[PDB]
Protein backbone atom coordinates (compact mmCIF):
# COMPACT_ATOMS: atom_id res chain seq x y z
CA UNK A 1 0.00 0.00 0.00
CA UNK A 2 0.76 3.91 -0.35
CA UNK A 3 -0.43 6.20 2.22
CA UNK A 4 0.05 9.67 2.84
CA UNK A 5 -1.75 12.77 4.75
CA UNK A 6 -4.09 14.92 3.86
CA UNK A 7 -4.08 16.92 7.27
CA UNK A 8 -3.03 16.26 10.53
CA UNK A 9 -3.02 17.91 13.75
CA UNK A 10 -2.43 16.74 17.74
CA UNK A 11 -5.74 15.79 18.00
CA UNK A 12 -7.40 15.14 14.16
CA UNK A 13 -6.01 13.06 11.37
CA UNK A 14 -6.97 12.67 7.68
CA UNK A 15 -5.39 9.56 6.00
CA UNK A 16 -5.48 8.29 2.59
CA UNK A 17 -4.34 4.90 2.08
CA UNK A 18 -4.15 3.23 -1.46
CA UNK A 19 -4.73 -0.37 -2.27
CA UNK A 20 -6.55 -1.14 0.87
CA UNK A 21 -10.48 -1.73 0.90
CA UNK A 22 -13.46 -2.28 3.36
CA UNK A 23 -11.75 -5.12 4.81
CA UNK A 24 -9.10 -3.55 6.43
CA UNK A 25 -11.28 0.24 6.84
CA UNK A 26 -13.97 -1.63 8.38
CA UNK A 27 -11.36 -3.27 10.87
CA UNK A 28 -9.69 -0.55 11.52
CA UNK A 29 -12.92 1.75 12.57
CA UNK A 30 -14.02 -0.92 14.70
CA UNK A 31 -10.56 -1.20 16.55
CA UNK A 32 -10.36 2.80 17.04
CA UNK A 33 -13.69 2.91 18.10
CA UNK A 34 -12.83 1.15 21.30
CA UNK A 35 -9.67 2.80 21.90
CA UNK A 36 -9.77 4.86 24.93
CA UNK A 37 -9.73 9.14 24.23
CA UNK A 38 -11.40 8.73 20.41
CA UNK A 39 -13.76 10.84 20.19
CA UNK A 40 -15.10 10.30 16.32
CA UNK A 41 -13.49 8.19 13.77
CA UNK A 42 -14.66 6.82 10.53
CA UNK A 43 -13.56 5.92 7.53
CA UNK A 44 -14.43 6.50 3.82
CA UNK A 45 -14.43 5.15 -0.06
CA UNK A 46 -14.52 7.64 -2.18
CA UNK A 47 -15.50 5.66 -5.16
CA UNK A 48 -16.09 2.07 -5.64
CA UNK A 49 -14.00 1.87 -9.20
CA UNK A 50 -11.06 3.17 -7.13
CA UNK A 51 -8.93 0.98 -4.61
CA UNK A 52 -8.10 3.46 -1.72
CA UNK A 53 -9.74 4.31 1.34
CA UNK A 54 -9.72 7.54 3.81
CA UNK A 55 -9.17 7.05 7.77
CA UNK A 56 -10.40 10.12 9.81
CA UNK A 57 -9.62 10.69 13.23
CA UNK A 58 -10.36 12.95 15.96
CA UNK A 59 -9.25 12.71 19.87
CA UNK A 60 -9.85 14.94 23.30
CA UNK A 61 -5.80 15.80 22.71
CA UNK A 62 -5.35 12.82 25.65
CA UNK A 63 -3.71 11.40 22.85
CA UNK A 64 -2.59 11.83 19.63
CA UNK A 65 -4.61 10.33 16.58
CA UNK A 66 -1.58 9.07 15.27
CA UNK A 67 -0.59 6.83 18.51
CA UNK A 68 -4.61 5.80 18.42
CA UNK A 69 -4.09 4.58 15.26
CA UNK A 70 -1.43 2.42 16.09
CA UNK A 71 -3.06 1.25 19.01
CA UNK A 72 -5.82 -0.04 17.02
CA UNK A 73 -3.57 -1.87 14.69
CA UNK A 74 -1.85 -3.25 17.67
CA UNK A 75 -5.00 -5.02 19.13
CA UNK A 76 -6.14 -5.66 15.36
CA UNK A 77 -3.13 -7.75 15.22
CA UNK A 78 -3.75 -9.87 18.85
CA UNK A 79 -6.81 -10.33 17.66
CA UNK A 80 -5.28 -12.35 14.53
CA UNK A 81 -2.86 -13.78 16.44
CA UNK A 82 -5.01 -15.26 19.06
CA UNK A 83 -7.60 -16.48 15.65
CA UNK A 84 -4.55 -18.37 14.39
CA UNK A 85 -3.52 -20.11 17.74
CA UNK A 86 -7.32 -21.01 17.92
CA UNK A 87 -8.13 -22.53 14.97
CA UNK A 88 -4.98 -25.06 14.96
CA UNK A 89 -6.55 -26.58 17.54
CA UNK A 90 -10.30 -27.49 16.86
CA UNK B 1 -29.43 -2.27 -12.74
CA UNK B 2 -26.64 -3.83 -10.25
CA UNK B 3 -25.22 -6.84 -11.90
CA UNK B 4 -22.46 -9.16 -10.07
CA UNK B 5 -18.85 -8.71 -11.18
CA UNK B 6 -17.99 -12.68 -10.08
CA UNK B 7 -20.74 -13.67 -11.93
CA UNK B 8 -19.28 -12.62 -14.99
CA UNK B 9 -16.00 -13.53 -14.46
CA UNK B 10 -17.53 -16.64 -14.11
CA UNK B 11 -19.13 -17.10 -18.15
CA UNK B 12 -22.30 -15.02 -17.32
CA UNK B 13 -23.88 -13.24 -20.12
CA UNK B 14 -20.88 -13.45 -22.30
CA UNK B 15 -21.13 -12.94 -26.17
CA UNK B 16 -19.26 -12.66 -29.59
CA UNK B 17 -19.80 -10.81 -32.14
CA UNK B 18 -19.25 -11.52 -35.90
CA UNK B 19 -18.38 -9.64 -39.04
CA UNK B 20 -18.16 -10.29 -43.03
CA UNK B 21 -16.11 -8.95 -45.55
CA UNK B 22 -16.12 -10.30 -49.43
CA UNK B 23 -14.49 -9.64 -52.73
CA UNK B 24 -15.11 -10.78 -56.17
CA UNK B 25 -12.40 -11.39 -58.78
CA UNK B 26 -14.30 -9.02 -61.42
CA UNK B 27 -13.46 -9.44 -65.08
CA UNK B 28 -14.15 -6.49 -67.40
CA UNK B 29 -15.52 -7.10 -71.07
CA UNK B 30 -14.12 -3.97 -72.35
CA UNK B 31 -10.02 -4.88 -73.41
CA UNK B 32 -10.13 -8.17 -71.21
CA UNK B 33 -9.34 -6.52 -67.91
CA UNK B 34 -9.44 -7.95 -64.92
CA UNK B 35 -8.79 -7.96 -61.28
CA UNK B 36 -6.56 -10.03 -59.25
CA UNK B 37 -6.27 -11.42 -55.81
CA UNK B 38 -2.53 -10.94 -54.54
CA UNK B 39 -0.06 -8.94 -52.18
CA UNK B 40 -0.26 -5.25 -53.25
CA UNK B 41 3.13 -3.97 -54.72
CA UNK B 42 4.33 -0.27 -54.62
CA UNK B 43 0.92 0.55 -56.49
CA UNK B 44 -0.82 3.89 -57.27
CA UNK B 45 -2.77 3.50 -53.81
CA UNK B 46 -0.49 1.69 -51.53
CA UNK B 47 -0.98 1.88 -47.74
CA UNK B 48 2.14 1.13 -46.57
CA UNK B 49 4.69 -2.07 -45.61
CA UNK B 50 3.16 -2.83 -42.40
CA UNK B 51 -0.80 -3.11 -43.40
CA UNK B 52 0.24 -6.28 -45.70
CA UNK B 53 2.01 -7.69 -42.79
CA UNK B 54 -1.11 -10.72 -42.42
CA UNK B 55 -1.50 -11.60 -46.01
CA UNK B 56 -0.39 -14.68 -46.96
CA UNK B 57 1.03 -15.75 -50.66
CA UNK B 58 -2.15 -15.98 -52.41
CA UNK B 59 -3.09 -12.29 -50.98
CA UNK B 60 -5.95 -13.22 -47.95
CA UNK B 61 -5.31 -13.35 -44.38
CA UNK B 62 -5.22 -17.05 -42.38
CA UNK B 63 -7.75 -18.02 -39.72
CA UNK B 64 -6.68 -17.38 -36.12
CA UNK B 65 -5.04 -14.41 -36.84
CA UNK B 66 -5.44 -11.06 -34.51
CA UNK B 67 -6.50 -7.69 -36.22
CA UNK B 68 -6.58 -4.14 -35.86
CA UNK B 69 -8.67 -1.48 -37.27
CA UNK B 70 -7.26 -0.55 -40.51
CA UNK B 71 -5.52 -4.50 -41.03
CA UNK B 72 -5.64 -5.79 -44.78
CA UNK B 73 -7.46 -8.92 -45.15
CA UNK B 74 -7.56 -9.30 -48.86
CA UNK B 75 -5.44 -7.66 -50.94
CA UNK B 76 -6.59 -6.73 -54.43
CA UNK B 77 -5.07 -4.32 -57.47
CA UNK B 78 -7.71 -3.32 -60.27
CA UNK B 79 -6.73 -1.93 -63.73
CA UNK B 80 -6.23 1.04 -64.78
CA UNK B 81 -9.62 3.52 -64.83
CA UNK B 82 -1.42 1.77 -63.85
CA UNK B 83 -2.63 -0.61 -61.79
CA UNK B 84 -4.82 0.92 -58.79
CA UNK B 85 -4.98 -0.69 -54.75
CA UNK B 86 -8.69 -1.82 -54.06
CA UNK B 87 -7.70 -4.18 -50.92
CA UNK B 88 -10.43 -4.18 -47.65
CA UNK B 89 -9.07 -3.51 -44.48
CA UNK B 90 -10.39 -3.78 -41.02
CA UNK B 91 -13.21 -1.14 -40.25
CA UNK B 92 -11.68 1.49 -37.73
CA UNK B 93 -11.52 0.60 -34.31
CA UNK B 94 -12.45 -2.90 -34.16
CA UNK B 95 -10.33 -5.27 -33.34
CA UNK B 96 -10.87 -9.18 -33.64
CA UNK B 97 -9.45 -12.58 -34.77
CA UNK B 98 -10.12 -13.61 -38.37
CA UNK B 99 -12.92 -16.58 -37.94
CA UNK B 100 -13.15 -18.20 -41.22
CA UNK B 101 -11.92 -18.03 -44.69
CA UNK B 102 -13.62 -18.83 -47.94
CA UNK B 103 -12.85 -19.64 -50.81
CA UNK B 104 -15.09 -20.10 -53.95
CA UNK B 105 -16.29 -19.06 -57.48
CA UNK B 106 -19.63 -17.47 -58.93
CA UNK B 107 -21.70 -18.52 -61.72
CA UNK B 108 -19.94 -16.52 -64.44
CA UNK B 109 -16.28 -17.82 -62.69
CA UNK B 110 -15.02 -15.18 -60.76
CA UNK B 111 -12.70 -15.69 -57.44
CA UNK B 112 -15.33 -14.86 -54.66
CA UNK B 113 -13.46 -14.98 -51.27
CA UNK B 114 -15.37 -14.25 -47.70
CA UNK B 115 -13.90 -13.58 -44.01
CA UNK B 116 -15.44 -13.91 -40.96
CA UNK B 117 -13.93 -11.88 -38.28
CA UNK B 118 -14.98 -12.73 -34.54
CA UNK B 119 -14.86 -9.81 -31.53
CA UNK B 120 -15.63 -11.34 -27.57
CA UNK B 121 -18.17 -9.24 -25.74
CA UNK B 122 -17.68 -9.24 -21.99
CA UNK B 123 -20.50 -7.35 -19.71
CA UNK B 124 -19.72 -3.95 -18.48
CA UNK B 125 -20.76 -0.75 -17.11
CA UNK B 126 -23.37 0.89 -19.72
CA UNK B 127 -25.28 -2.84 -21.22
CA UNK B 128 -28.14 -3.03 -21.46
CA UNK B 129 -30.89 -5.76 -20.36
CA UNK B 130 -34.10 -6.43 -20.19
CA UNK B 131 -36.91 -8.97 -18.79
CA UNK B 132 -39.82 -10.47 -20.71
CA UNK B 133 -42.37 -7.73 -18.60
CA UNK B 134 -40.86 -4.58 -20.02
CA UNK B 135 -38.55 -3.76 -17.78
CA UNK C 1 -1.17 -21.34 -48.77
CA UNK C 2 -2.54 -24.82 -47.96
CA UNK C 3 -6.32 -25.40 -48.10
CA UNK C 4 -8.75 -28.09 -46.91
CA UNK C 5 -11.97 -29.26 -49.35
CA UNK C 6 -15.14 -28.73 -47.28
CA UNK C 7 -17.49 -31.11 -47.78
CA UNK C 8 -17.76 -31.20 -43.78
CA UNK C 9 -15.47 -29.42 -41.12
CA UNK C 10 -12.77 -32.44 -42.37
CA UNK C 11 -11.48 -33.88 -46.10
CA UNK C 12 -8.53 -34.64 -48.14
CA UNK C 13 -6.07 -31.54 -47.65
CA UNK C 14 -4.67 -29.74 -50.70
CA UNK C 15 -2.11 -26.65 -51.89
CA UNK C 16 -1.97 -24.15 -53.89
CA UNK C 17 0.55 -25.57 -56.11
CA UNK C 18 -2.17 -27.67 -57.62
CA UNK C 19 -3.12 -25.61 -60.30
CA UNK C 20 -6.86 -26.33 -62.24
CA UNK C 21 -9.02 -24.56 -64.51
CA UNK C 22 -10.49 -22.86 -61.45
CA UNK C 23 -11.32 -22.90 -57.73
CA UNK C 24 -11.94 -26.89 -57.10
CA UNK C 25 -11.56 -29.90 -55.42
CA UNK C 26 -8.97 -32.21 -57.06
CA UNK C 27 -10.08 -35.23 -55.28
CA UNK C 28 -13.91 -34.50 -55.51
CA UNK C 29 -14.95 -31.68 -57.50
CA UNK C 30 -16.36 -29.75 -54.91
CA UNK C 31 -16.56 -25.89 -55.64
CA UNK C 32 -15.73 -24.60 -52.15
CA UNK C 33 -12.54 -24.71 -50.26
CA UNK C 34 -11.26 -22.90 -46.67
CA UNK C 35 -7.95 -22.08 -45.37
CA UNK C 36 -6.67 -24.46 -42.69
CA UNK C 37 -4.54 -22.69 -39.45
CA UNK C 38 -1.41 -21.94 -39.60
CA UNK C 39 0.67 -23.92 -37.11
CA UNK C 40 1.95 -21.43 -35.41
CA UNK C 41 1.28 -21.27 -31.69
CA UNK C 42 -1.24 -18.49 -30.85
CA UNK C 43 -1.09 -17.45 -26.84
CA UNK C 44 -4.08 -16.85 -25.44
CA UNK C 45 -4.93 -15.43 -21.77
CA UNK C 46 -6.99 -17.34 -19.85
CA UNK C 47 -9.37 -14.56 -18.28
CA UNK D 1 -23.83 -24.92 -25.48
CA UNK D 2 -22.39 -27.06 -22.95
CA UNK D 3 -22.51 -27.03 -18.88
CA UNK D 4 -20.58 -24.11 -17.54
CA UNK D 5 -18.10 -25.26 -14.69
CA UNK D 6 -18.84 -23.10 -12.01
CA UNK D 7 -22.28 -21.91 -11.14
CA UNK D 8 -23.01 -18.51 -11.88
CA UNK D 9 -23.90 -17.05 -8.19
CA UNK D 10 -21.37 -18.91 -6.29
CA UNK D 11 -18.43 -20.66 -7.32
CA UNK D 12 -19.43 -24.35 -6.91
CA UNK D 13 -18.54 -26.67 -9.28
CA UNK D 14 -21.53 -28.13 -11.18
CA UNK D 15 -20.06 -29.57 -14.93
CA UNK D 16 -19.41 -33.17 -13.13
CA UNK D 17 -22.94 -33.23 -11.59
CA UNK D 18 -24.26 -33.04 -15.19
CA UNK D 19 -24.34 -36.23 -16.45
CA UNK D 20 -25.43 -38.05 -13.04
CA UNK D 21 -28.21 -35.98 -12.86
CA UNK D 22 -29.61 -36.20 -16.40
CA UNK D 23 -29.49 -40.12 -17.30
CA UNK D 24 -30.99 -40.33 -13.70
CA UNK D 25 -33.91 -38.30 -14.52
CA UNK D 26 -34.70 -39.59 -18.78
CA UNK D 27 -34.80 -42.82 -16.52
CA UNK D 28 -37.60 -41.75 -14.51
CA UNK D 29 -36.48 -40.58 -11.14
CA UNK D 30 -37.38 -37.58 -9.50
CA UNK D 31 -35.11 -34.38 -9.60
CA UNK D 32 -35.65 -33.10 -6.63
CA UNK D 33 -34.46 -36.57 -4.97
CA UNK D 34 -31.75 -36.94 -7.47
CA UNK D 35 -30.29 -33.10 -6.73
CA UNK D 36 -30.67 -33.61 -3.06
CA UNK D 37 -28.67 -37.10 -3.27
CA UNK D 38 -26.00 -35.17 -5.67
CA UNK D 39 -25.53 -32.65 -2.89
CA UNK D 40 -26.99 -29.73 -4.75
CA UNK D 41 -28.56 -27.91 -1.99
CA UNK D 42 -28.92 -23.97 -2.80
CA UNK D 43 -31.67 -22.95 -5.81
CA UNK D 44 -28.71 -21.26 -7.79
CA UNK D 45 -26.82 -24.64 -8.20
CA UNK D 46 -30.17 -26.19 -8.67
CA UNK D 47 -30.89 -23.72 -11.36
CA UNK D 48 -27.89 -24.00 -13.59
CA UNK D 49 -28.89 -27.97 -13.88
CA UNK D 50 -32.72 -27.72 -14.31
CA UNK D 51 -32.34 -24.80 -16.94
CA UNK D 52 -28.88 -26.08 -19.14
CA UNK D 53 -29.69 -26.36 -22.71
CA UNK D 54 -27.52 -29.11 -24.15
CA UNK D 55 -26.78 -27.71 -27.83
CA UNK D 56 -23.15 -28.35 -28.31
CA UNK D 57 -24.75 -32.36 -29.44
CA UNK D 58 -26.28 -30.59 -32.44
CA UNK D 59 -23.16 -28.19 -33.53
CA UNK D 60 -20.63 -31.18 -33.56
CA UNK D 61 -22.66 -31.68 -36.98
CA UNK D 62 -22.00 -27.93 -38.67
CA UNK D 63 -18.50 -27.37 -37.24
CA UNK D 64 -16.85 -24.48 -39.57
CA UNK D 65 -13.94 -25.94 -41.28
CA UNK D 66 -10.57 -24.12 -40.84
CA UNK E 1 -12.76 -15.98 23.72
CA UNK E 2 -12.99 -19.73 22.11
CA UNK E 3 -13.51 -21.15 19.41
CA UNK E 4 -16.32 -24.09 18.88
CA UNK E 5 -16.70 -26.68 16.48
CA UNK E 6 -20.65 -26.88 14.92
CA UNK E 7 -20.08 -29.46 12.34
CA UNK E 8 -16.93 -30.91 9.82
CA UNK E 9 -18.85 -32.09 7.00
CA UNK E 10 -16.65 -32.88 3.71
CA UNK E 11 -15.69 -29.52 2.16
CA UNK E 12 -17.99 -27.46 4.91
CA UNK E 13 -16.56 -25.90 7.94
CA UNK E 14 -19.10 -24.41 10.37
CA UNK E 15 -17.76 -22.41 13.63
CA UNK E 16 -18.73 -20.34 17.02
CA UNK E 17 -17.11 -17.63 18.08
CA UNK E 18 -17.29 -15.96 20.95
CA UNK E 19 -16.06 -12.88 22.26
CA UNK E 20 -14.50 -11.48 19.00
CA UNK E 21 -15.73 -8.46 17.13
CA UNK E 22 -18.10 -8.40 14.47
CA UNK E 23 -15.30 -5.79 12.91
CA UNK E 24 -12.41 -9.47 12.40
CA UNK E 25 -14.96 -11.71 12.16
CA UNK E 26 -16.21 -9.93 8.74
CA UNK E 27 -12.67 -9.40 8.11
CA UNK E 28 -11.86 -12.77 8.21
CA UNK E 29 -15.18 -13.87 6.23
CA UNK E 30 -13.99 -11.40 2.89
CA UNK E 31 -10.03 -12.17 3.76
CA UNK E 32 -10.73 -15.94 3.16
CA UNK E 33 -12.49 -14.86 -0.41
CA UNK E 34 -9.70 -12.15 -1.19
CA UNK E 35 -6.72 -13.12 0.15
CA UNK E 36 -5.77 -17.00 -0.08
CA UNK E 37 -3.70 -17.80 -2.76
CA UNK E 38 -4.64 -20.84 -5.41
CA UNK E 39 -3.42 -22.68 -8.12
CA UNK E 40 -4.88 -21.57 -11.87
CA UNK E 41 -4.76 -22.05 -15.37
CA UNK E 42 -3.13 -18.19 -16.45
CA UNK E 43 -2.84 -18.58 -20.16
CA UNK E 44 -3.08 -21.59 -22.59
CA UNK E 45 -0.69 -22.28 -25.71
CA UNK E 46 -2.17 -23.76 -28.46
CA UNK E 47 -1.05 -25.87 -31.26
CA UNK E 48 -4.21 -26.88 -32.69
CA UNK E 49 -8.02 -26.72 -32.15
CA UNK E 50 -10.83 -27.77 -34.23
CA UNK E 51 -13.64 -28.28 -31.42
CA UNK E 52 -17.21 -26.27 -31.88
CA UNK E 53 -15.55 -24.06 -29.17
CA UNK E 54 -13.12 -21.19 -29.62
CA UNK E 55 -9.95 -20.40 -28.17
CA UNK E 56 -11.07 -18.38 -25.74
CA UNK E 57 -13.52 -20.38 -24.33
CA UNK E 58 -11.65 -23.26 -23.94
CA UNK E 59 -9.07 -21.28 -22.19
CA UNK E 60 -11.81 -19.69 -19.76
CA UNK E 61 -12.96 -23.48 -19.33
CA UNK E 62 -9.68 -24.76 -18.11
CA UNK E 63 -9.17 -21.29 -15.86
CA UNK E 64 -12.20 -22.58 -14.22
CA UNK E 65 -11.17 -25.91 -13.31
CA UNK E 66 -9.89 -26.17 -9.39
CA UNK E 67 -6.11 -28.27 -8.91
CA UNK E 68 -4.73 -29.62 -5.63
CA UNK E 69 -3.18 -26.35 -4.00
CA UNK E 70 -2.10 -27.32 -0.53
CA UNK E 71 1.52 -28.34 -1.17
CA UNK E 72 1.81 -25.37 -3.66
CA UNK E 73 2.06 -22.48 -0.96
CA UNK E 74 5.42 -23.95 -0.17
CA UNK E 75 7.29 -24.72 -3.12
CA UNK E 76 5.75 -21.81 -5.50
CA UNK E 77 6.21 -17.77 -4.98
CA UNK E 78 3.19 -16.05 -4.36
CA UNK E 79 1.88 -13.51 -6.27
CA UNK E 80 3.19 -10.83 -4.00
CA UNK E 81 6.91 -11.15 -4.79
CA UNK E 82 7.32 -11.90 -8.11
CA UNK E 83 10.37 -19.86 -15.21
CA UNK E 84 10.85 -22.25 -12.47
CA UNK E 85 9.40 -22.31 -8.67
CA UNK E 86 6.65 -19.96 -10.28
CA UNK E 87 5.15 -22.07 -12.85
CA UNK E 88 3.89 -25.46 -13.81
CA UNK E 89 2.49 -26.59 -17.13
CA UNK E 90 -0.22 -29.02 -17.95
CA UNK E 91 -0.88 -30.96 -21.29
CA UNK E 92 -3.63 -31.99 -23.46
CA UNK E 93 -3.60 -33.83 -26.65
CA UNK E 94 -6.66 -35.55 -27.43
CA UNK E 95 -8.52 -36.73 -31.13
CA UNK E 96 -11.52 -38.74 -31.78
CA UNK E 97 -11.29 -41.35 -34.75
CA UNK E 98 -14.83 -41.66 -36.23
CA UNK E 99 -17.39 -41.08 -33.37
CA UNK E 100 -18.37 -38.33 -31.10
CA UNK E 101 -15.54 -38.04 -28.14
CA UNK E 102 -16.31 -36.40 -24.77
CA UNK E 103 -12.82 -35.06 -23.19
CA UNK E 104 -12.77 -34.71 -19.47
CA UNK E 105 -10.28 -33.73 -16.62
CA UNK E 106 -8.44 -36.77 -16.27
CA UNK E 107 -7.13 -36.12 -19.75
CA UNK E 108 -5.27 -33.44 -18.38
CA UNK E 109 -1.53 -34.12 -17.42
CA UNK E 110 0.95 -31.96 -15.00
CA UNK E 111 4.52 -32.22 -14.95
CA UNK E 112 4.29 -31.74 -11.18
CA UNK E 113 2.04 -34.89 -10.05
CA UNK E 114 1.33 -33.01 -7.13
CA UNK E 115 -0.88 -30.07 -8.76
CA UNK E 116 -3.68 -31.91 -10.18
CA UNK E 117 -7.27 -31.42 -10.84
CA UNK E 118 -9.73 -31.81 -7.73
CA UNK E 119 -12.08 -34.04 -9.82
CA UNK E 120 -11.20 -35.85 -12.76
CA UNK E 121 -14.98 -36.70 -14.10
CA UNK E 122 -15.40 -32.74 -15.28
CA UNK E 123 -16.31 -32.38 -19.17
CA UNK E 124 -14.16 -29.83 -21.23
CA UNK E 125 -15.27 -30.15 -24.38
CA UNK E 126 -17.18 -32.70 -27.04
CA UNK E 127 -15.40 -33.58 -30.18
CA UNK E 128 -16.75 -34.34 -33.68
CA UNK E 129 -15.43 -37.06 -35.90
CA UNK E 130 -11.65 -36.36 -36.83
CA UNK E 131 -11.27 -32.75 -34.74
CA UNK E 132 -8.52 -32.70 -32.22
CA UNK E 133 -7.27 -30.39 -29.93
CA UNK E 134 -3.30 -30.03 -28.47
CA UNK E 135 -2.39 -27.25 -26.09
CA UNK E 136 -0.17 -26.51 -23.12
CA UNK E 137 -1.29 -24.06 -19.88
CA UNK E 138 0.53 -22.57 -17.35
CA UNK E 139 -0.61 -22.42 -13.65
CA UNK E 140 0.46 -19.57 -10.86
CA UNK E 141 -0.83 -18.78 -7.72
CA UNK E 142 -3.17 -16.39 -7.09
CA UNK E 143 -5.48 -14.11 -5.08
CA UNK E 144 -9.15 -13.79 -5.83
CA UNK E 145 -8.92 -10.09 -5.54
CA UNK E 146 -7.59 -10.09 -9.02
CA UNK E 147 -9.65 -12.93 -10.44
CA UNK E 148 -12.74 -14.67 -8.82
CA UNK E 149 -10.96 -17.97 -10.38
CA UNK E 150 -8.52 -17.93 -7.79
CA UNK E 151 -10.97 -17.74 -4.65
CA UNK E 152 -10.49 -20.96 -2.58
CA UNK E 153 -14.33 -21.24 -1.36
CA UNK E 154 -17.94 -20.70 -2.99
CA UNK E 155 -19.97 -19.37 0.24
CA UNK E 156 -17.88 -17.40 2.93
CA UNK E 157 -21.02 -16.90 5.76
CA UNK E 158 -21.23 -14.60 9.18
CA UNK E 159 -24.21 -14.79 11.03
CA UNK E 160 -25.28 -13.80 14.34
CA UNK E 161 -25.76 -16.07 17.21
CA UNK E 162 -29.79 -17.00 17.84
CA UNK E 163 -31.49 -17.40 21.44
CA UNK E 164 -34.47 -19.55 21.26
CA UNK E 165 -36.96 -19.60 24.28
CA UNK E 166 -40.10 -21.01 24.19
CA UNK E 167 -42.18 -19.30 27.12
CA UNK E 168 -45.85 -21.02 26.51
CA UNK E 169 -47.35 -23.94 24.17
CA UNK E 170 -48.41 -23.59 20.36
CA UNK E 171 -48.78 -25.78 17.21
CA UNK E 172 -48.32 -22.83 15.05
CA UNK E 173 -44.63 -22.69 15.36
CA UNK E 174 -43.34 -25.72 13.89
CA UNK E 175 -45.89 -24.72 11.08
CA UNK E 176 -44.22 -21.24 10.25
CA UNK E 177 -40.72 -21.91 11.21
CA UNK E 178 -38.64 -22.13 8.04
CA UNK E 179 -35.99 -23.64 9.59
CA UNK E 180 -37.15 -26.76 11.90
CA UNK E 181 -35.94 -25.12 15.32
CA UNK E 182 -39.10 -26.39 17.22
CA UNK E 183 -40.68 -30.16 17.49
CA UNK E 184 -43.97 -31.69 19.53
CA UNK E 185 -42.79 -33.63 21.99
CA UNK E 186 -45.32 -35.51 24.02
CA UNK E 187 -47.67 -32.09 23.67
CA UNK E 188 -45.46 -29.91 23.86
CA UNK E 189 -43.23 -27.39 22.78
CA UNK E 190 -39.38 -27.96 22.37
CA UNK E 191 -36.43 -26.22 20.82
CA UNK E 192 -34.68 -29.02 18.98
CA UNK E 193 -32.15 -27.06 16.40
CA UNK E 194 -31.55 -23.89 17.84
CA UNK E 195 -28.35 -23.40 16.45
CA UNK E 196 -30.18 -23.35 12.74
CA UNK E 197 -32.26 -20.40 13.76
CA UNK E 198 -31.65 -18.20 11.17
CA UNK E 199 -33.67 -14.88 12.80
CA UNK E 200 -36.57 -14.94 10.93
CA UNK E 201 -38.97 -13.66 13.43
CA UNK E 202 -41.75 -15.31 11.36
CA UNK E 203 -42.67 -17.26 14.53
CA UNK E 204 -43.60 -14.03 16.27
CA UNK E 205 -46.12 -13.04 14.02
CA UNK E 206 -48.49 -16.26 15.28
CA UNK E 207 -46.99 -17.08 18.58
CA UNK E 208 -46.49 -13.50 19.87
CA UNK E 209 -47.01 -14.81 23.19
CA UNK E 210 -45.25 -18.33 23.26
CA UNK E 211 -41.92 -17.80 21.89
CA UNK E 212 -39.25 -15.37 22.45
CA UNK E 213 -36.15 -14.70 19.90
CA UNK E 214 -33.03 -12.65 20.79
CA UNK E 215 -29.26 -12.89 19.34
CA UNK E 216 -26.36 -13.28 21.90
CA UNK E 217 -24.32 -9.64 21.87
CA UNK E 218 -20.95 -11.10 21.63
CA UNK E 219 -20.84 -14.77 19.56
CA UNK E 220 -21.36 -15.17 16.31
CA UNK E 221 -21.46 -18.05 13.47
CA UNK E 222 -18.91 -18.63 10.54
CA UNK E 223 -19.77 -20.82 7.57
CA UNK E 224 -17.16 -21.87 4.95
CA UNK E 225 -17.51 -24.04 1.93
CA UNK E 226 -13.84 -25.22 0.06
CA UNK E 227 -13.82 -25.75 -3.28
CA UNK E 228 -11.78 -28.14 -3.28
CA UNK E 229 -7.94 -26.68 -3.74
CA UNK E 230 -7.51 -26.14 0.27
CA UNK E 231 -9.27 -27.77 3.06
CA UNK E 232 -11.42 -25.31 5.10
CA UNK E 233 -8.79 -24.98 8.23
CA UNK E 234 -5.59 -23.80 5.91
CA UNK E 235 -7.89 -21.03 4.36
CA UNK E 236 -8.90 -19.56 7.77
CA UNK E 237 -5.10 -19.35 8.80
CA UNK E 238 -3.72 -17.97 5.36
CA UNK E 239 -6.95 -15.23 5.91
CA UNK E 240 -5.35 -14.27 9.09
CA UNK E 241 -2.00 -14.03 8.04
CA UNK E 242 -2.96 -12.04 5.35
CA UNK E 243 -4.44 -9.85 7.91
CA UNK E 244 -1.40 -9.68 10.04
CA UNK E 245 0.92 -8.92 6.96
CA UNK E 246 -1.40 -5.82 5.76
CA UNK E 247 -1.48 -5.11 9.41
CA UNK E 248 2.53 -5.34 9.76
CA UNK E 249 2.94 -3.12 7.09
CA UNK E 250 1.03 -0.72 7.83
CA UNK E 251 2.10 0.39 11.25
CA UNK E 252 6.24 0.18 9.50
CA UNK E 253 4.59 3.18 7.33
CA UNK E 254 2.85 4.59 9.65
CA UNK E 255 6.06 4.31 12.49
CA UNK E 256 8.36 6.04 9.96
CA UNK E 257 6.68 8.80 9.67
CA UNK E 258 6.81 10.40 13.03
S1 LIG F 1 -39.84 -18.32 12.53
FE1 LIG F 1 -37.93 -19.32 12.06
S2 LIG F 1 -35.73 -19.28 11.94
FE2 LIG F 1 -35.78 -17.88 13.64
S3 LIG F 1 -36.85 -16.23 14.65
FE3 LIG F 1 -38.75 -17.19 14.08
S4 LIG F 1 -37.57 -19.03 14.20
ZN1 LIG G 1 -12.92 -33.01 -51.55
ZN1 LIG H 1 -24.53 -21.75 -6.57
Amino acid sequence: MEIKVIKEEQNYLELQIDGEEHTIGNLLKGMLLKVPGVKFAAYSLPHPLITSITIKILTDGSISAREALIKAIELAENYANLFIDEVKKI
Amino acid sequence: IIMNKSSIERGMYRSTFFRLYSTEEVKYPGGQEDKIITPEAGVKGYKGKDYYRLLEDNGVVSPEVEVKGGDVLIGKVSPPRAKRDTSIVTRHGENGIVDLVLITETLEGNKLVKVRVRDLRIPEIGDKFATRHGQ
Amino acid sequence: AKYRCGKCWKELDDDQLKTLPGVRCPYCGYRIIYMVRKPTVKIVKAI
Amino acid sequence: MIIPIRCFTCGAVVADKWEPFSNRVMGGEDPEKVLTELGVNRYCCRRMLLSHVNIIREIIHYTRPI
Amino acid sequence: MPISLIERNGLRLRLVLENYPLEFVNSIRRASILYVPVMAVDEVYFIENNSPLYDEILAHRLALVPFVSDEALEHYRPPEECCDGCYNRVYLDVEAKDQPLMIYSRDLKSEDQMITPVSGAIPIVLLGSKQKISLEARLRLGYGKEHIKYSPVSVSIVRYYPKVTVLGNCEKAVEVCPEGVFAMENNKLVVKNELSCILCEECLKYCAGSVSIESVENKFILEIESVGSLKPERILIEASKSLLRKLSELKSKLEAGK
